[PDB]
RNA sequence: GGGGGGAUGUCCGGGUCGCCCUGGGCACCUCUCCCGGCAGCCUUCGCGGGCAGCCGUAGUCCCGGUUCAUACGUCGCCG
């Protein structure tokens, strides 16, 4: 899908981006993609990130592999730290609730347990 | 080590190291990141190591393993840090039912 | 730059001189044959010998005795004896602070050392046990001569500054004895910018002499004063410290952190250096048993006395006047009640070799505190005079509130709010009234549930705000305050005010020639005793 | 051998008590030999060490005049080249070494150096 | 009062709620072991000593 | 009703704490306080206060008298000089003004 | 001034027994500094005295001594009351000082106060904008808070002030501590009401959209946790809870990976910034080492420019030399490079163009 | 192994505990175990926890299932909150480093990537 | 850093088409004043104040490319 991404990014497509981002080969495409288009990709993926906070599971692995392959491509064209600037601003957003998000987690993994347990009483009774 | 942090010198103590020395210090820090009696100092000196010797890892792969193996143990240390506080809530939260 | 010098004559006449200069660069030049170098348009070459030991400023170089030896006293706490006939250097290395002034006796037999932390010891030469000792109040001083080492723009620049009240107390069961926190010396303490007072001396009020000394935090007197970058090393400093009701226990608490100029590589995202040292602070609570020979012995350190996801900076501690009970409030929101039980794991009693059991204190009770936040707090605490009830000013900015809690139970008796215009500074109890200072100053009775006294203070700078403090007598029901009168410098005047409880009138108005640093209360008698930065103390008494 | 040089003048007065006016760390490696010379308006001492750098010191102007490091390199330049062949070369004891550059500079006007 | 050179003491790290007490150290300190076997592996009825 | 004790204690100045003749007495200069100790017991025998009262004036220099011993000259930031005699307190109330711009140093 | 205020209090008692509420209310307006125009400012109110506040609230509210009394509105339609709302004096300690006499025998006093008051405000204001104002302004305890959010559940389980009040009460109860919250909830709530607010807070999380996908927190954390424990085991005598903790797990793992990538990108960003700096000075000609290729060098080190100052022994500072600077420049030169000199440099105008090998 | 645990706990064995804790059936045993012995089990497992911080992977799942089954057994004999007291003290220990442990994690998952990537160059080159 | 200018090189509408300009992109040298630190001198006990100030970046006759570190008192065996 490498040329697909190249085309879609440089033409600034929307739905082509959606088609290739619905889905290894991912890594191969990020090996074979370009640099400047990858930074623009970074920009609109932080955009999708900011727009709907639903799934992280593919797209973080994506930008992982961007910084894998063409990480130093932003070192090569380092005027776009203003692209890199907002990602800091973007990824500091999703750290927000974590400052006490676990304080939820335990009392909820508490009521998990007896509800598993009184359930684990239930077929026994 | 905690004295060599008390006096701020841990930088200077670390900077004069070679490859084999770095490996030994690395394997040590990896060996003791687990025990929360001194995880503070372990992680600090590891920070200085990464800050001070991460340049030649492309030259020497053997430390890159230990670098990975450093990462590797820690990867399993956040899970222990979480799995505690997973049960961490549980033990505190029984305590509010007893009254 | 000439830091000092000392002459020596060459002899019913004077045939030549040889005069020695010592410089803050860390050098000691000596000039050898002056009178005939200079008596005779043209003169020959002259050239000092250069004798170089110290890194800091030599405070005082003096010719010796015979004129065979050149002795020297410096910051780095070490008195050098230059041999001057060989090349060698033999030296007395471990002093408690900077060697500030030396003089050589009439015969060569004695040295006098004015140790920079306000003491003096007379040595005999080459026996080096101090045949004589006289110490002073050891406190923090607005010193008149600015410095010896601050001449050449050192990395951390020395500023004669004061940033905290001088932490101290008076001892029940020995009212002649005052405990007070101190550093290696004044100059070494204030150096490094922050306060470094990991030490106590106990000092007599009746006869203003030294009595004794001991350590609290980790101290390395045996060590280099300076990290190799060129900086004085900061050493842990005990914020709060108070005495037990019987006269048997002593709770210190120390905080320390790395320097921001060290951290420098812990910066990850928005991590800044203040953030990082603030993360890596250590806060120890140290429980002490009092040896009636004025000695301190540990019973228990607690490493994290207030914990949340980080160690919580601890606001204050207090002593139950009725029973051996200590009290802590910190950054988490919880107040902890500590009590001495016995180290006894499963019935057997662990004893010191005499058979006496290793008593150990422990967090007896735990209370969370009600918080009421409208849209970085603080804390202050005090028992009643009769005990049984503890009063906790918990301190979010201007919105803050005090809570009164029983001691037998952990239930909240009372809670009062709205009584502070800003950040709370401190709070004490008389027999019915809570006196409290934030930006404002308020006496408020609680059994009447009514504010009695209100005083707005004139606006000053934040350092002055930090340096104001108060104290109550508990024998005559009377309290008092202390405040400088408006960046802090040498000549700064303070006023103190004696206030009785029932009236609004200040019962004694008096300013002082300098800024008064600390007020304390004698438990046995009425009155107060005040410590003033130009290091002198005096008492104040009714009658 | 502690790469140090020290300088001596009599303690004036009583007889033959010499003195160590001062010392300095001059070379980079240690000072294996040094010899004096003084005359025809010139008063120097040459210290040659293991770091191959003869330094001249002003004998009578010491503490008063800057020392001078000579080059450790031979005055004859000991490097030659065939510009037509673009062959650079030099020599020491018995080995003569030759490199080729194969390329211009403007071609490179990084990864290929 | 030339304060003496002392090496930096080691720490007293915080101890968890199960240290081997002095007594358990004692009964571990009954150190050396020897297993004398009986005749023909008879089980051992009774041992004792005078006073 | 309440009363203030006289200021006591003191910080040792940075001036030479002079020996005596016969080495038995050490004479030290605190700010606003000159006091003499006997060496053997390390003990005070005299505390001679010196009233300073002009925001920051300080004891500048002081020494034994080289003509006659048991005499102390002392001089402050402003030029006020006392010629007291230890073992005694005679001379506290009788300074002498030197009329300087600013008195920086002195020796006898 | 005590006598003065006591006489003023006597005059207001006279205004009360004359039932001259308008003139008395004007006196209150003068004290607080009918028209009664407002400053559009919760914070910018002038400071008043606790004695006038306590007399005011004593005048406004009522008590019932039967071993357990009851606050009541003695004047339910009062701009002085709504000023007490917007000025946030409505505290338990205030009303305690107000009724120190009759309540000195009563116990559990904060609890009865916090369970009585916001209900009384609610029946005063069914549009409850006064309620959200009281919530937003007054320092609040957890009892008051649970009773208020209960009132909000009655209101719901022209349509924005209520949701605003939900969020504000949520933040405040988040600020509250655990034990007091939990015991208050267990006192004043019923498990079904708790199920309703569970659905509320679930809806809030999924409406923030932590699962509903990309191309397709801490506050509510402390809340939801504390409430379900505050119910506890005796109440629940299933699939709802399992799908609940399913999406909860999805949420927390999204948080976890979010932490991972926040880290890696903050690294990359700071490196990029120092790299931009470095390429700026390299284009300037300060002849450091910058990286060329499209790949990250492992050691993210941007070789800084030399500070013009130095730290000698012992701790002093002076100026670097030009000379020692040139020494360090010689150090920073690599093994091999090209150093093109231009005619303008030969004229003394421009600077050099250098290309070093990739070290 | 239920009677095995019962025996071993009440006799305060060491190596029997080791044998049964080397290893579902786990859950069945915790269903069928007792109460007071389970609290003592809790105590020595917090002890092992404090003694060597190596594996969490079985033993946390163990104490999970203790609080599952006989969680309210400590509610039944609630004088032993002093057993429950240290676990708070114990499990607050292992939370320590987490206050910045992730600040390690990323820069290390950084150098992961190119080392994967330049490795992913390596067979390609 | 900002605010600004004068000048360098550049594309896209372009313009009678040339001097370049406006509209977008700009990176630089130069000038400007407010940022941070430094030093002197007069002032005043001090606090402060005034004065004309440098530097915030690069490569030298040589050359600061230096100077610089904490005592003895007593060793060993085993408990």
């Amino acid at each position: 899908l490498g040329t697909v991404l190249n085309q879609a990014l440089r033409t600034d497509d929307s739905d082509l981006l959606e088609s290739c981002l619905q889905t290894l080969i991912i890594q191969n495409t990020i090996n074979r993609m370009d640099s400047s288009l990858a930074g623009t990709l970074l920009s609109k993926l932080a955009a999708r990130m900011h727009r709907r906070p639903g799934r992280a599971f593919g797209l973080m692995r994506w930008i992982q592999w961007t910084l894998v392959a063409h990480g130093g491509a932003l070192v090569t064209q380092p005027d776009l730290i203003n692209r890199l600037t907002e990602l800091s601003r973007v990824l500091e957003e999703r750290s927000r609730g974590l400052s006490s998000l676990l304080a939820l987690k335990g009392k909820l993994d508490m009521l998990d347990a007896q509800l598993k347990y009184r359930k684990a009483l239930k077929m026994a009774g | 080590l905690t004295a060599l942090r008390h006096r701020s010198a841990l930088r200077e103590a670390l900077q004069g190291r070679d490859e084999l020395s770095v490996i030994n210090i690395l394997r040590w820090a990896g060996k003791y990141v687990a025990d929360p009696r001194y995880r503070s100092i372990c992680v600090d000196v590891a920070f200085h190591l990464i800050d001070l010797y991460a340049e030649h890892v492309g030259g020497s792969a053997e430390l890159a393993t230990q670098f990975q193996q450093l990462l590797a143990k820690v990867n399993r240390e956040v899970e222990k840090a979480e799995l505690a506080i997973v049960t961490g809530g549980m033990v505190e939260s029984l305590m509010m039912s007893v009254e | 730059i000439i830091s000092t010098f000392d002459i020596r004559p060459i002899i019913a006449e004077l045939q030549d001189i040889d005069v020695a200069v010592g410089g803050a660069r860390g050098a000691i030049y000596v000039y050898s044959n002056l009178l005939a170098h200079l008596h005779t348009l043209r003169v020959g070459t002259i050239q000092p010998r250069k004798y170089h030991w110290h890194r800091r400023a030599v405070h005082s170089v003096k010719w010796s005795g015979d004129g065979n030896y050149l002795i020297s006293g410096g910051y780095e706490t070490v008195l050098v004896l230059w041999q001057l006939d060989t090349g060698r250097v033999d030296f007395l290395p471990h002093l408690s602070a900077a060697i500030e002034n030396i003089v050589v006796s009439p015969k060569g037999s004695a040295y006098a050392l004015h140790l920079d932390d306000n003491s003096a010891m007379v040595l005999s030469t080459a026996e080096m046990k101090p045949s004589m000792y006289v110490s002073g109040i050891q406190s923090l001083v607005l010193g008149d001569r600015p410095s010896k080492d601050a001449l050449v723009r050192r990395v951390w620049r020395p500023i004669d500054e004061i940033a905290s009240p001088l932490v101290a107390t008076i001892s029940p069961q020995n009212p002649s004895h005052m405990f007070l926190c101190v550093g290696n010396g004044q100059q070494a303490t204030v150096g490094g910018g922050a306060t470094s007072t990991p030490l106590v001396q106990v000092f007599d009020i009746s006869s203003f002499q030294g009595v004794a000394k001991q350590a609290i935090a980790r101290t390395n007197p045996t060590d280099v004063n300076i990290t190799s970058e060129g900086v004085p090393i900061i050493e842990p400093t005990a914020t709060k410290l108070a005495f037990s009701h019987d006269g048997k226990w002593l709770a210190s608490i120390d905080e320390w952190q790395p320097p921001e100029r060290d951290t420098e590589a812990y910066l990850t995202g928005s991590k800044t250096q203040s953030d990082a040292c603030k993360e890596r602070r250590e806060i120890y609570l140290k429980f002490w048993e009092v040896g009636a020979d004025q000695s301190l012995e540990l019973v228990t350190r607690i490493n994290d006395a207030h914990y949340t996801k980080q160690t919580e900076s601890i606001f204050d501690l207090a002593s139950d006047p009725t029973s051996a009970r200590f009290a802590t409030i910190g950054n988490d929101g919880m107040v902890r009640f500590w009590s001495p039980k016995l180290r006894k794991r499963d019935g057997l009693m662990a004893t010191r070799p005499d058979g006496q059991p290793l008593r150990s204190w422990s967090c007896s009770r735990v209370v969370p505190l009600p918080v009421h936040e409208r849209q970085p707090y603080s804390g202050a605490i005090t028992f009643s005079e009769d005990g049984s009830i503890l009063f906790a000013a918990f301190g979010p900015p201007s919105g803050a509130l005090v809570v009164a809690i029983d001691t037998q139970t952990g239930t909240v008796r009372d809670v009062v709010s709205g009584m502070f215009k800003g950040d709370i500074r401190a709070m004490k109890s008389l027999s019915s009234c809570l006196i409290m200072l934030s930006d404002d100053l308020v006496v408020y009775d609680i059994v009447s549930d009514e504010m009695l006294a209100s005083y707005t203070l004139k606006e000053t700078s934040e350092a002055a705000k930090k340096l104001t403090q108060l104290a109550v007598n508990h024998q005559s029901r009377s309290f008092a305050l202390a405040a400088p009168i408006p960046k802090l410098k040498r000549g700064t005047k303070s006023e103190l005010l004696i206030f009785n409880i029932e009236d609004e009138e200040p019962k004694l108005v008096k300013t002082f020639s300098q800024v008064i640093i600390s007020v304390c209360a004698v438990p046995s008698s009425s009155g107060f005793v005040v410590v003033d930065s130009a290091a002198q103390v005096w008492s104040i008494t009714e009658g | 051998m502690d790469r140090r040089t020290a300088v001596y003048e009599p303690m004036a007065g009583q007889s033959g008590r010499w003195s160590k006016v001062f010392h300095r760390r001059y070379h980079q490696h240690d000072v294996k030999a040094m010899a004096s010379f003084e005359g025809k308006g010139m008063s120097v001492v040459v210290s040659g060490g293991s770091d191959a750098s003869p330094i001249v010191l002003p004998l009578r102007a010491l503490g008063k005049e800057f020392h001078r490091t000579l080059p450790h390199l031979p005055q004859h330049p000991t490097v030659l080249s065939a510009p037509k062949a673009r062959y650079i070369l030099s020599w020491w004891e018995n080995e003569i070494r030759i490199w080729h550059l194969l390329n211009s500079a403007q071609q490179f006007l990084p990864l290929n150096l | 009062m030339a304060a003496e050179v002392v090496p930096l003491p080691q720490l007293k790290l915080p101890s968890g709620p199960s240290p081997i007490t002095a007594e358990q150290r004692y009964w571990r300190s009954f150190k050396k072991q020897k297993s004398h076997t009986s005749t023909a592996n008879w089980p051992i009825s009774h041992i004792s000593f005078p006073a | 009703s309440w009363k203030v004790s006289k200021p006591m204690g003191g910080r040792m100045s940075d001036i030479d704490p002079i020996f005596s003749q016969d080495e038995r007495h050490l004479i030290i200069t605190y700010n606003t306080s000159i006091q003499v100790y006997s060496t053997e017991d390390s003990l005070l025998v005299r505390r001679i206060a010196l009233p300073l009262t002009p925001s920051a004036t300080h004891i500048v220099s002081s020494a034994l008298s080289k003509s006659n011993p048991d005499y102390l000259w002392v001089a402050c930031s402003d030029g006020r000089i006392w010629h007291i005699n230890w073992t005694s307190g005679e001379g506290v109330d009788t300074p002498s003004t030197i009329d300087t711009k600013k008195l920086l140093d002195m020796a006898v | 001034s005590w006598s003065e205020w006591q006489n003023k209090a006597m005059q207001a008692d006279e205004l009360l027994q004359n039932n001259d509420i308008q003139s008395w209310e004007e006196l209150m307006a003068e004290v607080f500094k009918p028209e009664w125009e407002w400053p559009s400012s919760r914070s910018d109110y002038a400071r008043v005295d606790r004695r006038w506040v306590v007399y005011a609230i004593n005048k406004v509210f009522g008590w019932e001594g039967q071993n357990t009394g009851r606050l009541t509105c003695r004047l339910p339609e009062s701009s002085v009351l709504i000023y007490l709302v917007d000025a946030g004096h409505l505290s338990t300690s205030n009303v305690k000082s107000a009724f120190k006499d009759d309540v000195r025998e009563v116990d559990k006093v904060e609890e009865l106060i916090g369970e009585q008051l916001p209900i009384i405000l609610a029946e005063v204001d069914p549009t409850m904008e006064l309620l959200v104002g009281y919530l937003s302004g007054t320092q609040l305890g957890s009892s008051e808070l649970v009773s208020s959010i209960k009132l909000l559940l009655c209101s719901l389980g022209l349509d924005e002030h209520r949701t605003r009040g939900l969020g504000i009460a949520f933040s405040k109860l988040a600020a509250c501590p655990a034990a007091e919250t939990v015991k208050s909830l267990r006192r004043l709530f019923k498990p079904d009401e708790v199920l309703v607010l569970l659905n509320v807070l679930r809806a809030e999380l999924i409406k923030d959209g932590w699962t509903t996908r990309y191309l397709d927190i801490q506050l509510i954390a402390d809340l939801m946790s504390r409430c379900i424990d505050a119910v506890g085991l005796s109440g629940w005598m299933a699939n709802f809870f399992s799908q609940f903790q399913a999406e909860i797990s999805v949420a927390l793992e999204g948080v976890m990976e979010a932490v991972r990538l926040k880290g890696v990108i903050a690294e990359a960003a700071n490196y990029a910034k120092r790299a931009r700096r470095a390429l700026a000075d390299s284009a300037k000609g300060k002849a450091m080492t910058v990286h060329m290729s499209a790949e990250l060098p492992l050691g993210l080190k941007t070789d800084n420019k030399i500070s013009t100052e130095r730290v000698r022994s012992g701790g002093e500072i002076v100026a670097r030399s030009s000379r020692q600077i040139g020494h360090f420049i010689s150090k920073r030169r690599g093994i091999y490079s090209i150093h093109r000199i231009s005619e303008e440099m030969l004229l003394g105008a421009a600077g050099p163009t250098v290309v070093q090998e990739a070290r």
